[PDB]
């Protein structure tokens, strides 16, 4: 029955991630980022709202996805530049 | 008409692989296709800016308007319409050619041969992606599907040059980047040693008397070129301005 | 041959600009401001195939001539020493006889050379160059307490001087920085000591140089000055209780947490006052946007900028960002913005226009001159002397800048859009490849600085310069 | 007398051309339809690329028009495949990259060979002027041997005028926009028969080139020219070359007169000389032409040649001459007058010089 709809959410912000995230990851290291990641935010996004019974996406929502999806980028690198990387995407989930 | 779509070997393209090795395709299959078009993934973060919110954008939320203004200022028009103007054209119209496209035509097929003569000249081997016969046919069909959008009779240069324009895309884009793949480089090191000892930083010097000097030695023309223009791609310390005369070392 | 017009030439002739570093931050650490003299003779002392090289016979011989100018000047002669000081000018003044373009882009080359170097020398041992420049360059010491740089600074010093290819540079040392907060030469605030003595504390005066205040609503600037005051004593206190104790640094991390609360209730007393009283006819007087020269951000609620200057100048710690982000976003959840905002971004709110090389005969002193960002009572007077300017001379340099622009916008080459390769044809469509020309030099770009012209010029009463514009 | 106009480079009227139609199509002006507030002057990138291509079209009708060419010429492009049989082209001859002669056509280039090549005596083979080739092909390499080049010929007014009819141009009777197309041609014969008749005394006279302000003998040579042509005054005087014998640029001293300011003061002492002449002043106007080195040339390229459509005399500098005569005109370096019947057209530079110091050599 619940179908989430997406109306108040930050353009910027996730602008902003899909930049970062095109930045690094080949252009540093192996992992491939293209435009069908920011279509799964977006998606679990909705999951997230879906999950409350609620027909509209929130921010804490947004936050918990684009937290989700940053975290699963960070933890599949090697040991020399997870840290740096987790202390450089700090800065998009401050919650 | 067959419109196929594939993916290189690797998944991505590997522009430092070979272009020999990135696709499986024999010479035989790919002649008959007649527009090969390579599509690249680039990163430099305006345009996944743009692209970032043209999809945010797209989400069914605001799209559902701004197409609509699209058919109320009339800058597009319906699938329907297109089908049956689609439709209307192929039964009408079906255009010629004109001696001086004839011409142009001759000359620029000439042009390609022979500029694909010397790419296989200097790579020593045989080109993955093959000119023949067919691609001349191709062009002049490629004309002629232009000259049919107007209704017009009689195909012209207005079309030739576009269609052209369209060819020299889709061959400088698959078959003709970077030929060689990348004397052999012990001349390379020989070469970047003089330029620095001989032309510091902030100066420079012309053409022609590099030229002269380097053919003089045993350098001669065909090495300073490629490595010219190499050095140039690196663009870490040399500049080219006021056409092909000024070498700039920046 | 020389009355025909060239590429070369005329390139050579108009690249007048000195680049210049400047890296932003905050720094704990003691920072050094020194001063560097006569870099010109010693980069003229010390050191067929390339066609725009100047003939080294007549520079080898005027390198002797020098030679024997400095020995001669040493040696109880005031004319020689008066005429090595007027040298540099002679080699830019033009109106000279003798003069040669190339030799002067030769000589500024070296300059540009020999400065690096320098950077690089001073780089060699432990130090970080804050701020670099023809007259004045900041290098930032390991230490923490001034009281223990005096043999490390005068060893530094004696190291630089007895270097062969420096041993003509005359090196001061003029200021002594505890804590500072550098954005830019003319945003800057920090505590400061002349010189440090011994056996004493040393006499600490705190600046405050910020051209962005006069941007501000003649309202909320005394509470910028007030809170820049608060949060840089904060700074010094809780860096002092850092050293007490014994890229993170925990001399600053946990500065915020002094203020927080009274800012917040501030802000929150500034907002309430500014919707009452913003729409009142009599007290539209202090809601009243200042204009400047250079100016082209057009804005609306004033408190909106206060609090993103608040919150950029605290950006700057470059190690304590997280702090300043959950607070610039607590500052934010006053209005009823969010934190990504492209109204939330601060940017700068005044343009650039620099005279490079303007010269003072009082003193044959050479540096720049920022039309636009330097506060007036120093356009018209030079640095060192308090000897006022001739006008007329500013207003026809003003307009030989905007002359040479206009051409050198006149004289550009054209670029491929995909591929970056110069156009080589004198006449072609487009390029071989897919892709039409681009010029090198765009048209907004100009267009912007003919406006910020028009600024300067109605700014200023300069009638000259405004005919100029108006006979195109 | 009336009827007849002076007009700058910077007002004159703009009309493009068309290869493929043969028409030259009038484009609107920036001036009029456009703001011009800011700056409007600024040409767009495209023209860079089309002036040549305009140049290349007319040179091309003009050649195709000629009574003798009804022999055909081909284009550069087509000569790729074929060797050993002659041929007749035209492009503009320059420099190459590398250092080579060239021809360069708008379809393509190629090399040129000059070693056994002679010439039509008469003619300043320049590069960048347009030449007619003959010559062999050959394949082997890419060079044309060339036998023989010639400049292409010329053509009169009349038969330039009619294949656009009596276009408008310098139109005084009426003018073109982008609506319409005008013509006329019931008003020459009158305009022409009006010239022939009271002619001998509308006589304008003009003077030499670089007229220095500043020296005393100067001044009294145009003192004595004065007093001579006070009692006759005539229609047009025109005051050409350059009036300051140094370039004018940035002062560093400002002990001394500023050069901005001697350049005004140079002129002062003009308005003081025509006021002891008052028949000159009052019967006839005045012409004043810029120079190599006037205050906006000089300003940047320092008394050097620089670009050819110079702005007029500033307005700031000559405030005191439209007050003492009633009739004085600043016009740019070339100039465009239309008088009943006649049009006339002054260029000051140098020439002889440019055209000797690289004129091409011929091997014999
Ligand atoms: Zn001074
Ligand atoms: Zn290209």
């Amino acid at each position: 029955k619940i179908y989430p709809k997406l109306h108040q959410m930050d353009m910027d912000k996730v602008s902003r991630v899909y930049a970062d995230l095109r930045r690094e990851s080949i252009s540093t290291g192996s992992f491939p980022i293209t435009v069908r990641h920011l279509e799964s935010i977006l998606r679990i996004a909705e999951s997230f709202a879906k999950m409350r019974l609620s027909e509209f996406v929130s921010s804490y929502d947004l936050d918990r996805a684009i937290k989700v999806v940053v975290d699963s980028f960070v933890d599949a690198q090697k040991v020399s530049v997870r840290r740096q990387l987790r202390r450089s995407f700090a800065i998009y989930t401050l919650g | 008409s067959v419109l196929a779509a594939a993916n290189p070997i690797y998944g991505r393209y590997d522009d430092l692989k070979s272009p020999g090795d990135n696709i499986d395709f024999q010479t035989t299959i790919l002649s008959r296709f007649d527009m090969i078009f390579i599509v690249k993934d680039d990163h430099n973060e305006e345009r996944d800016i743009s692209i970032a919110n043209h999809v945010i954008n797209i989400h069914t939320g605001n799209a559902n308007a701004m197409q609509n203004q699209q058919e109320e200022n009339g800058s597009e028009i319906s699938i329907e319409k297109m089908k049956r103007y689609i439709t209307y054209c192929r039964l009408k119209c079906a255009p010629r050619l004109s001696p001086q496209a004839a011409e142009k035509l001759s000359s620029n097929f000439v042009t390609i041969r022979k500029q694909l003569l010397i790419n296989e000249l200097e790579s020593t081997e045989r080109s993955s992606i093959p000119i023949t016969i067919r691609q001349l046919e191709a062009i002049i069909r490629i004309t002629e599907s232009l000259a049919k959008l107007e209704l017009s009779p009689i195909a012209q240069e207005r079309h030739v040059d576009e269609a052209i324009r369209l060819f020299q895309a889709s061959t400088m884009d698959a078959a003709s980047q970077d030929p060689i793949g990348g004397t052999s480089l012990s001349e390379i090191r020989r070469f970047e040693q003089e330029l620095k000892r001989r032309l510091p930083i902030g100066w420079s010097t012309s053409y022609q008397t590099l030229r002269r000097e380097f053919v003089d030695t045993h350098r001669f023309s065909q090495l300073a070129l490629d490595k010219a223009l190499y050095a140039l791609e690196k663009h870490e310390t040399i500049q080219l301005r006021h056409q092909g005369q000024n070498i700039y070392r920046s | 041959i020389q009355n025909d017009f060239d590429l070369n030439t005329s390139w050579i002739m108009n690249d007048s600009e000195f680049p210049k570093i400047n890296n932003s931050g905050v720094y704990d650490n003691v920072v050094l401001d020194v001063g560097v003299d006569n870099l010109t003779v010693n980069t003229i002392l010390t050191s067929e195939f390339v066609h725009d090289a100047f003939s080294n016979d007549a520079l080898n011989v005027l390198r002797g001539m020098l030679k024997e100018w400095w020995d001669e000047a040493l040696k109880e002669n005031s004319t020689a020493d008066l005429l090595v000081n007027s040298l540099a000018s002679w080699v830019q003044n033009p109106n000279a006889k003798l003069f040669d373009g190339l030799l002067r882009y030769h000589v500024h080359n070296l300059t540009k050379k020999a400065l690096l170097q320098l950077v690089n020398e001073f780089s060699a041992l432990g130090s970080t160059i804050v701020y670099a420049d023809r007259n004045q360059i900041l290098i930032k010491t390991n230490k923490y307490s001034p009281e223990n740089c005096y043999a490390y600074s005068q060893y530094m010093m004696k190291a630089v001087r007895t270097n062969p290819m420096f041993s003509y540079l005359d090196l001061n040392i003029k200021r002594y920085w505890d804590l500072l907060i550098w954005m830019d030469k003319f945003n800057f605030s920090g505590l400061a000591c002349i010189e440090i003595e011994e056996k004493e504390n040393q006499d600490y005066t705190a600046v405050s140089q910020w051209q962005l205040k006069k941007f501000l609503s003649p309202i909320y600037q005394p509470e910028f000055e007030d809170w820049m005051m608060i949060i840089l004593d904060s700074m010094l206190k809780t860096k002092q209780s850092y050293l007490k104790l014994n890229s993170v640094e925990n001399s600053l991390n946990g500065f915020s947490h002094l203020f927080s609360k009274p800012l917040m209730k501030r802000v929150k007393k500034l907002f309430k006052n500014q919707q009452e009283f913003i729409l009142d006819p009599q007290y539209e007087a202090d809601y009243v946007i200042p204009v400047l020269p250079g100016s082209h951000l057009n804005v609306k609620n004033p408190l909106l900028e206060l609090v993103k200057s608040l919150c950029h100048v605290m950006l700057l710690s470059k190690s304590t960002i997280l702090e300043i982000r959950t607070l610039r976003k607590e500052l934010l959840k006053i209005f009823e913005l969010r934190e990504f905002a492209k109204v939330a971004e601060f940017k700068d709110p005044s343009l650039s226009l620099v005279v490079p090389d303007f010269l003072c005969e009082y003193c044959f002193f050479i540096s720049d001159i920022d039309f636009c960002k330097a506060a007036p009572e120093s356009i018209f007077s030079c640095v060192r002397c308090h000897k006022a300017f001739n006008q007329v001379l500013l207003q026809e340099h003003l307009i030989q800048k905007l002359r040479s622009d206009i051409e050198s916008y006149l004289i550009q080459d054209l670029r491929c859009s995909r591929c970056h390769k110069v156009k080589r044809d004198y006449m072609s469509a487009h390029c071989p490849c897919a892709g039409a020309w681009e010029g090198t030099l765009p048209r907004e770009s100009i267009v912007q600085k003919l406006n910020v012209f028009k600024q300067v010029a109605k700014y200023y009463g300069f009638d000259i310069l405004l005919s100029c514009i108006a006979d195109l | 007398r009336d009827y007849f106009k002076v007009i700058n480079a910077s007002q004159q009227q703009r009309f493009s051309y068309n290869p493929h139609k043969m028409q030259f199509i009038f484009v609107p002006n920036k001036k009029q339809n456009g703001l011009g507030g800011i700056a409007g002057f600024l040409p767009d990138i495209e023209d860079k690329v089309q002036m040549f291509l305009t140049r290349y079209y007319l040179t091309n009708d003009r050649v195709m028009r000629n009574e003798n060419f009804q022999m055909s010429i081909t284009p550069i492009k087509n000569l790729l495949g074929r060797d050993a049989q002659n041929f007749l082209l035209l492009g503009l001859l320059n420099k190459n990259f590398k250092g080579n002669w060239s021809l360069e056509d708008p379809s393509g280039s190629v090399e040129i060979d000059i070693s056994q090549t002679i010439p039509t005596q008469g003619h300043y083979y320049v590069p960048g002027c347009m030449v007619l080739v003959e010559g062999i092909y050959y394949s082997v390499g890419n060079k044309f041997h060339v036998t023989s080049m010639t400049l292409p010929p010329g053509e009169r007014r009349e038969i330039t005028l009619e294949t656009i009819g009596n276009l408008d141009l310098l139109g005084i009777h009426g003018i073109s926009n982008n609506n319409f197309i005008a013509r006329l041609d019931k008003d020459l014969k009158i305009r022409l028969h009006l010239l022939e008749k009271e002619l001998t005394d509308h006589k304008f006279v003009i003077l030499g080139a670089n007229l220095f302000l500043d020296d005393l003998k100067i001044m009294t040579a145009l003192s004595k020219i004065l007093q001579k042509l006070n009692d006759d005054p005539p229609t047009l005087l025109i005051w050409q070359g350059s009036f300051t014998s140094v370039p004018v640029f940035a002062s560093m001293s400002s002990r001394n007169i500023s050069s901005s300011t001697q350049f005004k003061n140079n002129f002062d002492a003009l308005a003081t000389l025509l006021s002891r002449f008052d028949n000159l002043t009052e019967n006839t106007t005045m012409i004043f032409i810029p120079g190599p080195n006037d205050l906006w040339g000089s300003m940047v390229s320092l008394g050097a040649s620089g670009t050819l459509p110079q702005d007029p005399i500033p307005s700031a500098f000559t405030k005191k001459i439209n007050k003492v005569c009633k009739n004085v005109v600043w016009s740019s370096n070339p100039t465009r007058i239309a008088y009943l019947s006649q049009e006339i057209v002054i260029f000051r530079d140098d020439l002889s010089g440019r055209f000797k110091r690289h004129r091409l050599e011929f091997p014999f």
